[PDB]
DNA sequence: GGCCCTACGGCTGAAAGCCGTAGGGCCCTACGGCTGAAAGCCGTAG
């Protein structure tokens, strides 16, 4: 059965199909949590797994299979790769993933193997995932039906500003530079407070709460320009530079340590790419290249120059010809609505509180639902606790389980989920301080579902509710500012 | 791994 | 008639026929693949070499490096022609040339690749319509059973878990029966023929979406995207 | 810096790695017929629910959940030993269920894990039945974390039925395939056998268990070495493929059978590399002209100038057409490596299935007994209702309404604790005549119990009974032919 | 002195070399595993600490004929990374490293391994071990992760109960769930844990190999290694009995 | 035994590769017993 198909629309339906589902769901981060596709599978797969803090770590192998088989019909050799750069401390701000093992390192000195390793969730992934189970985001069967998944993660802290995300997509590509917590709580709260601003209002207070990147791995900003370029148009280009100190020998001869380098330059790589330029004879001024560098100083590069050579010049050349300075290029790209979005700064924080808003308005009718469930049932039992000795006398005397219960929604005016729970009550419970118990359950439940239903009704209360969660979050788990900015 | 038992006694 | 292998590719599992009108290579993603088209296949006249994943994109790629690339060099023995201007129709070794991709995204991308070069270096071989699809299932919803190609005809067919839905990944996840069934059976089969009508048009199309143009690339893209499934 | 001396050092670290290897690694153990990497991709299946009645599980996840929980060595050796176990041209009793690429007979290797799926299969069900009935010791895995069992309870004599096969240091084991209802004949007659010696069983088991018989079919040819091994633990069995000469005027050699463990990629091979020598001519052409709906078949037109059986026989002779399986009978018995009969495999399995079902009624009678003395505290309640309820909702707390339970009857905290849990519900009428009833059952159930305990002819018939269910439902048509040369 | 790798080299590629010029301070780590390797080669220190990894199990070198030997890679490797030479041509002055250091596994496959190592080492290269150059470094069974002190690490299962009992006596405390680390292999620790327990001089434990008597240990290879396989059963029939009583 | 080839975008700075998700690979060794005269087959392990 030959079914003849034009070449003109198989490019066009093939290749736009690869690249919609390259940009929507592989490459670009979602913009409320943070993450691509395989992120929130692999850190969802550990969750649903029991891969937490309190538990012990467990062997990587376990979360790529899980993840593999339930939702993300990808090979195991990327997703282990994912997770592993999840682990590193110098890839993300705010690692997500705890590892045991040999995790990689700065350098070309690769990760160890799947068999070897051991990983769980970190704290803060753990906020990723607060009240996930509270209805709080939307679920969708996986490739298969066979299980559910999430569409988008609680995302607690605002991951995307926190620890970034690079990402080449067809036709575009993604990079967005991670940042300090306590800066980018300080622009939600202003965010949460002038609720109402318009953009430019907005814009001009999170720029300014927002000093800059925070990369993982320190180092420095040089000048603002580009900087502010991308909070306000979503581009930018940001110059970093790595730290240098200098040392004088104990004969006179001086000499150049590096300790800190730019984001994603690979320690190997800057310390070929300065002996094949001595070695090629274009970078004069040093005579010798020593990587003095253990696990227990961390980086050290060290640079011996000549006597008849000044220090800040070859540090200059560094700059110019090696990556000892290069520059972050900043491009701001999202998606938002299933669609991707260059997004400015007052863009990327209004989304995430929008996002933190429907989650706990999500939240707080979730838990509303459970709590009038649950005073429904109370209610019926302090009904047969009044009159519990009628109530005993027909069960002891009813043929079956099911003419008790009609007897007991005949007796009181009581559905039959309150009669079923009657019914399924223990004995144990008929003691003084359990009945009491009961009553006062009643009361608390009433009490809580008040609360609810004021915070469902009071914007300023639901806005307040995400403040204090989130301060109570950075005080936990904030840190110090890595990277040093500079004019 | 010192030759008792074997069919009786299972083998030790 | 030509000579089939008892110079050929390494590591290509040929026909048994030397007659290649009757003849037919399917080419398949990786050797995980291979491996149940072999057993599945009918040996007589069906051949199947794998290529070893995402194949060289040879308009961005000056064209000695494409020649270098060994599944490239695979494609090009297993077929004979030649190409460009040295290109032998009369050399052409199967006369269908079936491009089995996993029936996955990343196997649509697989068969523009292919198409590319095909399009690029053996162009009449598609002029004279020797170039087919194979449509292996992504799903086999089993409720009667049933076939989708796609995430969406999935759920239109589940509309209109205990070994429901399966989904096939590649066609290592494919036991030889299925992929008789599905892809292969000459005699239930759905093979698709690539056809060209404009060929400057075709040409065109090529450059925007496989170049180095990428500004061209993101605005066709933007421009015709919402617009896709509405080409019928 | 402590000194040691190379001799003391090779000696200590050779010896352990060599006892490691034959004692948990190479060779099976001989109840459950196992190497350890077996047991426990079967035991992480099990637990982690891939049976037969759930969908297939993707193949990654029981590597991870045996290499994770169980068996610290690699993924590769472990996707392979799983896989090995669902090629039906390698076990004549699959233990696993297969969806997807899983090599063949041949040199195709198998998809990659990612690519395929994998649970457990009936019979694999029936090594793992009543595993949770105290049925096998179980020691602590490799970080005390968790526990696995050091045997199955192989309801079935799987070390026969599926043979074992491996290379430890200084030895190595070669044991065949067998028919499974033929298996269960001669486990049958050591049950209603058990005092006779080993003569006699010797006797009647060869006489049950006619030969091996490979997945592969093929033919056995000779009845001696069948009968060594059996007899000695060591030898020599030969096997033969199965050729079907076929007469455009052409006179063909269609292989459709071949003896067990022959790659046909390399078998083709050989034919192809002796005739290239040019030491076997007469043949035409060879071609394999095999495929998934004819099975194994490779035409071998012959020359015009050539007889068949002449040339048959050459390739008996030079190719493994004809072959020899060299059993070894070797196994692990009580932690120990030893070579055995086929009187001592058959009884050494049966005694395990004894040991199996005389746990599995301890177990049965402790549960039992937990349950009753309950029941017995309960009625002792309903009795006495009125006193009950009426003392509890005058008590103040939950413990004093417990005390007051154990003072006003004779109970246990367990009783009065079981009365206290007692739910509402249970107080209907035909709820109380259900406690009184259900007591009535379970001694009785506890008396079946005893009387099995008591009595070694009840358990060999619970053996015999379990075990014909079965092979009824499980067993097989015999696949390997037996001849006489 | 002796010229290491740098950019110019000519020497093995898995090889990573220390800074040190002189033999007399450098010691080069043969370690099982790329996994291991590699966190060694993190953990050392660069100045004086080589790390040659290996591929899991060696060519058995007594089995097998001197040609496929030479041809094979890893073994081609050791040698090149030790200057002095095999057989007749062998020159301890040419050594690179005065402290040769095997680690492999606490299993019994790097038992397995360190065995087809020594057999290397005695046939190719008999001096290495008759003037001490030849050490085995003793890997840790266990991490023990006190809550508010310093981990402590233990080797054996009496030094991990003795260690457990002692800080829960001091007052220690410490985690039931997650709070005792067994590895089971090398390439389950991170550099910092490599260097802390099998590198670091001030906390090492080294074994260093000796020889008694050249002529009992050339019929003991012989017998584990070689191609008698009837020698070795009986060998392992003889010696397994008495494995658990060889030091009281 | 992690190390290899692809796509994909944007930087550099001018011809490649780096970076992070995806498609797909490569095959050394020990061990015992074979057939056949060396050797590699087979099944669990690094
Ligand atoms: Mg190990
Ligand atoms: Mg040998």
């Amino acid at each position: 059965r030959i079914e003849p198909v034009d070449i003109e629309q198989e490019m066009q339906r093939s290749y736009i199909d690869y690249a919609m589902s390259v940009i929507v769901g592989r490459a670009l981060p979602e913009v409320r949590d943070g993450l691509k596709p395989v992120h929130r599978r692999v850190l969802y797969a550990m969750f649903d797994s029991g891969f937490r803090p309190d538990r012990s770590h467990a062997k990587s192998a376990r979360s790529v299979a899980e993840t593999m088989g339930n939702y993300h019909p990808h090979g195991d050799a990327s997703i282990y790769d994912s997770l592993v750069r999840m682990a590193q401390p110098w890839s993300l701000r705010y690692p997500l993933v705890d590892g045991q093992g040999n995790f990689g390192s700065p350098g070309n000195d690769p990760p160890a193997a799947m068999r070897f390793t051991e990983a769980r969730l970190t704290p803060l992934a753990m906020e990723m995932l607060r009240e996930i189970d509270e209805e709080t985001v939307d679920f969708i069967p996986n490739y298969d039906g066979r299980v559910q998944e999430p569409t988008v993660l609680p995302s607690r802290f605002p991951n995307l500003l926190a620890n970034g995300s690079g990402g080449i997509a067809v036709g575009m590509a993604t990079n967005i530079p991670p940042h300090n917590l306590r800066e980018l709580a300080d622009a939600v709260f202003w965010a949460l407070e002038n609720h109402d601003a318009d953009e430019e209002e907005t814009l001009a207070a999170v720029m300014g709460r927002v000093k800059g990147p925070d990369f993982p791995t320190a180092g420095l900003i040089v000048g603002s320009q580009g900087t502010a370029d991308a909070y306000k148009t979503g581009r930018g280009s940001i110059r970093m530079r790595g730290v240098v100190e200098v040392e004088e020998d104990s004969r006179g001869r001086t000499s150049l340590v590096i300790t800190e380098l730019p984001y994603q330059v690979n320690h190997d790589n800057f310390i070929t790419s300065i002996a094949e330029q001595v070695r090629d004879g274009k970078l004069a001024g040093i005579s010798n290249i020593e990587d003095q560098s253990s696990d227990r100083v961390g980086l050290r590069i060290v640079i011996e120059i000549k006597r008849d050579a000044v220090a800040k010049v070859v540090i200059n050349n560094l700059y110019k010809h090696t990556q000892l300075q290069t520059s972050f290029g900043a491009n701001m790209l999202a998606i938002v609505d299933g669609v991707p979005r260059t997004l400015r700064l007052d863009q990327l924080i209004r989304y995430y509180v929008d996002h933190q808003l429907d989650v706990i308005v999500r939240r707080t009718t979730y838990r509303l639902r459970k709590a009038n469930e649950r005073a429904h049932i109370l209610r019926g039992l302090v009904k047969a606790l009044d009159a519990l000795d009628e109530v005993i006398a027909l069960i002891r005397a009813s043929e079956t389980v099911d003419i008790a219960r009609a007897g007991l929604i005949e007796l009181l005016d009581i559905d039959e989920i309150q009669a079923q729970a009657i019914l399924d009550m223990q004995l144990r419970r008929l003691a003084a301080l359990e009945r009491q118990r009961i009553i006062d359950d009643l009361a608390k439940i009433e009490a809580e579902i008040a609360d609810l239903e004021d915070i469902l009704a009071k914007p300023e209360r639901q806005r307040g509710i995400v403040r204090d969660e989130l301060a109570e979050i950075v005080d936990r788990h904030g840190d110090d500012r890595r990277t040093r900015i500079i004019a | 791994w010192t030759x008792t038992h074997x069919x009786f006694g299972x083998s030790x | 008639e030509l000579v089939r292998r008892k110079g050929l590719p390494g590591k290509l599992a040929d026909c048994r026929s030397t007659d290649p009108r009757k003849s037919e290579l399917y080419v398949v993603e990786g050797d995980s693949a291979g491996g149940s088209a072999k057993s599945g296949r009918d040996s007589m006249f069906q051949a199947i070499l794998p290529l070893r994943g995402k194949i060289i994109n040879v308009e961005k790629a000056r064209i000695d490096r494409v020649l270098k690339n060994t599944e490239v060099q695979a494609i090009i023995t297993a077929l004979g022609t030649g190409i460009h201007d040295e290109f032998d129709i009369g050399k052409l070794r199967y006369h269908k040339i079936v491009l089995m991709a996993d029936a996955d995204v990343d196997g649509q991308h697989i068969s523009t690749l292919l198409l590319t070069l095909l399009f690029r270096f053996m162009r009449p071989l598609i002029e004279n319509g020797h170039v087919f699809l194979a449509q292996p299932p992504l799903y086999k919803l089993k409720w009667d059973p049933e076939f989708a190609y796609s995430d969406r005809e999935r759920d239109g067919l589940l509309e209109a878990k205990e070994d429901g839905i399966q989904r096939y990944k590649g066609l290592g996840e494919m036991d030889a029966k299925e992929l008789w069934e599905t892809t292969m059976d000459p005699s239930v089969r759905v093979l698709r023929q690539v056809t060209l009508d404009d060929a400057a048009a075709a040409d065109e199309l090529f450059s925007i979406l496989m170049g180095e143009d990428v500004d061209a690339r993101r605005s066709f893209i933007t421009r015709n995207a919402k617009d896709v499934r509405f080409l019928d």
